[PDB]
């Protein structure tokens, strides 16, 4: 039946879905996920998008700014609006999932509201494409690869110009920040291939 | 984060196995989250980060796939140039642009609302710091626009049966991680994914450029650039956040560097100690790794050569000789909290002072303190993270190897003395300030050892769970928050590929309201202390017969 989706739990907790099709697939994935991390999540989405102060107070109001300053929600908005239907189905069916367990919860919360919500004061809301989509954007591409020092880089060099002169100061720059180290070990070992470029370690753009 | 994948040429009862250990930091609950997906094209067992729709650490039972951060350069930083009379506008190839911008509201609770704007530019969003009435800093990064793509990449990879179809995957993944490769037939890969700038010629990337145009990066490199290897002579590919390839750039980040010191020849050594690996001895590299002391085989053999003349009842010889004797594998004493061996101790106050009088003292203040670290400081909580070696130590280990370095020291790090001078002097301060507080029989020093905590709070510090829920393990491992392994083609079991994983605290991290707390709120907890895995089930039939609970879903969009 392509409206069934069966949810199977291992002696872990561990969950398996069986779906027909994409939507199905990923609903499945976003109930279960809602039974087992909701607070987590709601606090991942919150830290994601910047709105924790609303539940957490002033504590957090650098932390939400500095969040939102960091990217752009309307560029995130028109990738997902770019996405065929069946990358689409892939958000659409998470989001759809979490938000029927959600829906359980906010309607029995006697018995199935997690209690850190209690102490927190406050309760869950629905999840939408864009939610899941800065889940990943917020952990994966900001915590990660979104790393630069390169003022601060400047600054090194300019002061170690300063105290060494122009010339020995941009060398003691290639001594501790170097561009490459050829003794460094590679996970690709030499016989196999090198990387093609070079680079300019001079700062030539001055 | 560290993997290995180890080949057809190298597997002992197997024709591959892949360990996997990313090291996101420790929280409750769990990091990551298990799911399995069965229907509209994928097959899949694993578990992922925050649950993204795609496992980062999983196989299909043809393939397996896992993950560590890249650390390549793929952000730059962009001087834009403004003026007072036309506030919110830049200079951009010969004409006054005007800045993206829109208006955010921080609500507060038990507070007052607070409302900011935020600017971008062509080339990023604009850094709320360094500003000027001239000029202000756009951050760009050459995956920005393909975000979705890279979530979309992660996930249709997992259907991927082979080599050419997973590239393919591995080519729309934008951001700077390393992807590794494994199949039923013995096969093994590795590619530095991601996107990179093709830029002018002329453009250091580790310090700023103009934004008026003339220093805009070209486009993008293609994927061909991008480093891999499949199937390499040596039979093993092995990665924790070192180097992808020779001559390959690094990160520009300033406490960043891939050189002669690295903690990735600790794993090469295990995988070339013997030829051929079976999956429980490929495992136990975790333990190894967890526990081995990173300095030791950096500096042991100048420290050795700074001592060899010293008579046997100097005390600084007494230090090395104790350091000679270990292994470096640290060890819990009985009371849970003490190291056997104070060799982590010694190599910490040494390091401290060796950095201190020589790359400390070269460079000017305070940028000095960026290379002062030892790489073991931390708190009554233990490491946030993993151990590495400091800036400071490696770029002193250049400096030790002398000649062997081929990185020219334009400025001596020693200033003139004689290195041994330094050390030996390095090693007084070490036996002063080790002695005064153990007192002076090494042998019965019991040094603190370093603990591990599961936060309530998650990386970005905001609370996931309530403080009480935190946890506690007594030793310290420096290994992933998470562990898979993927052994393919075993000839000792009747499926094609056995598959373990460990997901600490558990899989569940629901309370009830009543404080009931889930039946896998914990039961992996102690798993993961003691190195222990539970298996990841992928066919219909495995997963029947180790089921527990079942829902079915009747739904129609
Ligand atoms: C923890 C982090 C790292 O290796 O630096 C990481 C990022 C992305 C995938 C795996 C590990
Ligand atoms: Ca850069």
């Amino acid at each position: 039946s392509s409206s069934e989706i069966k949810i199977v739990r291992d002696e872990y907790g561990m969950p398996h879905i069986y779906a027909n099709d994409t939507w199905h697939l990923f609903y499945g994935y976003g109930y279960v996920v809602a039974q087992d991390r909701l607070f987590q999540m709601e606090m991942a989405r919150r830290s994601t998008q910047g709105t924790v102060a609303e539940v957490l107070g002033k504590d957090f109001v650098k932390f939400d700014k500095d969040i939102r300053r960091n990217y752009w929600p309307d560029a995130i908005r028109a990738q997902i609006a770019a996405l065929s239907p069946e990358d689409m189905s892939i958000l659409q069916g998470y989001a759809d999932g979490m938000n029927a367990w959600i829906d359980k919860v906010n309607t029995n919360p006697e018995t199935l509201l997690p209690k850190q919500f209690n102490t927190f004061g406050f309760t869950p809301k629905r999840w939408e494409p864009f939610d899941v989509a800065m889940i990943f954007v917020g952990t994966m591409a900001n915590r990660f690869s979104d790393s630069t020092s390169e003022i601060d880089n400047l600054a090194l060099l300019t002061a170690l110009k300063d105290k060494y002169g122009v010339s020995q100061g941009m060398a003691v720059f290639n001594q501790l920040k170097w561009l490459v180290n050829p003794s460094a070990p590679t996970t690709i070992a030499v016989q196999e291939s090198n990387y093609p470029l070079k680079f300019n370690q001079q700062n030539s753009q001055t | 984060s560290n993997m290995w994948v180890i080949g057809k040429s190298k597997a002992q009862d197997a024709k591959a196995i892949m360990v996997n250990g990313p090291q996101f930091g420790w929280y409750a609950p769990a990091y990551t989250y298990g799911i399995g997906l069965h229907g509209a094209g994928y097959d899949v067992t694993g578990n992922t980060p925050f649950a993204y729709p795609g496992l980062v650490f999983g196989h299909n039972g043809v393939i397996s796939w896992g993950s560590t951060a890249g650390f390549g350069d793929d952000v730059d930083i962009f001087a834009e140039r403004l003026s007072a009379e036309k506030p919110g506008y830049y200079l951009h190839n010969g004409k006054w642009v005007k800045m993206l911008s829109r208006e955010e509201t921080i609500t507060v609770k038990n507070g007052q609302a607070e409302t900011f704007t935020v600017w971008r530019t062509v080339h990023g969003n604009i850094l709320q710091t360094d500003q000027t009435t001239q000029t202000a800093y756009a951050k760009s990064r050459a995956w920005d626009g393909k975000e979705v793509a890279s979530l979309l990449a992660w996930t249709h990879q997992m259907k991927a049966k082979n080599w050419q179809e997973w590239t393919q995957q591995a080519a729309k993944q934008a951001l700077t991680i390393n992807w590794y490769y494994a199949d039923v037939n013995g096969n093994i890969g590795y590619v530095h994914t991601g996107a990179y700038p093709d830029r002018q010629s002329g453009h250091d990337p580790r310090l700023p450029v103009p934004g008026t145009g003339k220093w805009d990066w070209k486009g993008l490199l293609p994927f061909e650039m991008n480093p891999k290897v499949y199937n390499p002579q040596s039979g093993y590919i092995a990665n924790w956040n070192n180097s992808p390839q020779k001559d390959y750039p690094a990160s520009d980040l300033f406490a960043f560097l891939w050189g002669g010191a690295d903690r990735v020849t600790e794993i090469d050594r295990l995988l070339e100690q013997k030829p051929r690996l079976t999956a429980d001895q490929a495992w136990d590299v975790i333990r190894q790794t967890s526990r081995q002391d990173l300095n030791l085989r950096l500096f042991l053999p100048t420290l050795q050569a700074a001592t060899s003349g010293l008579t046997q009842s100097d005390p600084r010889r007494q230090l090395v000789e104790t350091l000679t004797r270990w292994d470096g594998i640290n060890l819990l004493n009985d009371d849970g909290k003490t190291w056997q061996q104070p060799g982590s101790a010694i190599l910490n106050v040494w390091l401290t002072s060796m950095l201190k009088r020589t790359v400390v003292a070269a460079v000017p203040m305070p940028f000095d303190k960026w290379y002062s670290a030892s790489g073991y400081e931390t708190t009554q909580d233990g490491p946030t993270g993993s151990l590495n070696i400091s800036v400071g130590a490696k770029i002193l280990y250049e400096a030790v190897q002398g000649d062997k370095s081929p990185i020219p020291q334009a400025v001596d790090l020693f200033a003139g003395k004689p290195q041994q001078e330094v050390v030996l002097a390095a090693l007084e301060d070490t036996w002063e300030t080790l002695s005064k507080r153990y007192g002076n029989n090494v042998s019965n020093w019991k040094t603190p050892a370093m603990a591990l905590t599961f936060r309530a709070n998650n990386f970005f510090g905001v609370p996931q769970a309530a403080a009480e829920e935190t946890r506690h393990q007594a030793e310290y491992q420096n290994r992933g928050t998470e562990n898979d392994m993927i052994v393919f083609s075993p000839t000792t079991s009747d499926r094609p590929v056995l598959a373990w994983d460990v997901v600490a605290p558990g899989q569940s991290g629901f309370i009830a309201p009543d404080g009931t707390v889930d039946k896998h709120y914990e039961d992996q907890l102690k798993m993961y202390e003691n190195f222990g895995r539970k298996s990841l089930w992928l066919t219909k039939q495995d997963v029947e017969a180790h089921k527990e609970s079942q829902e079915v879903l009747h739904v129609q969009r």
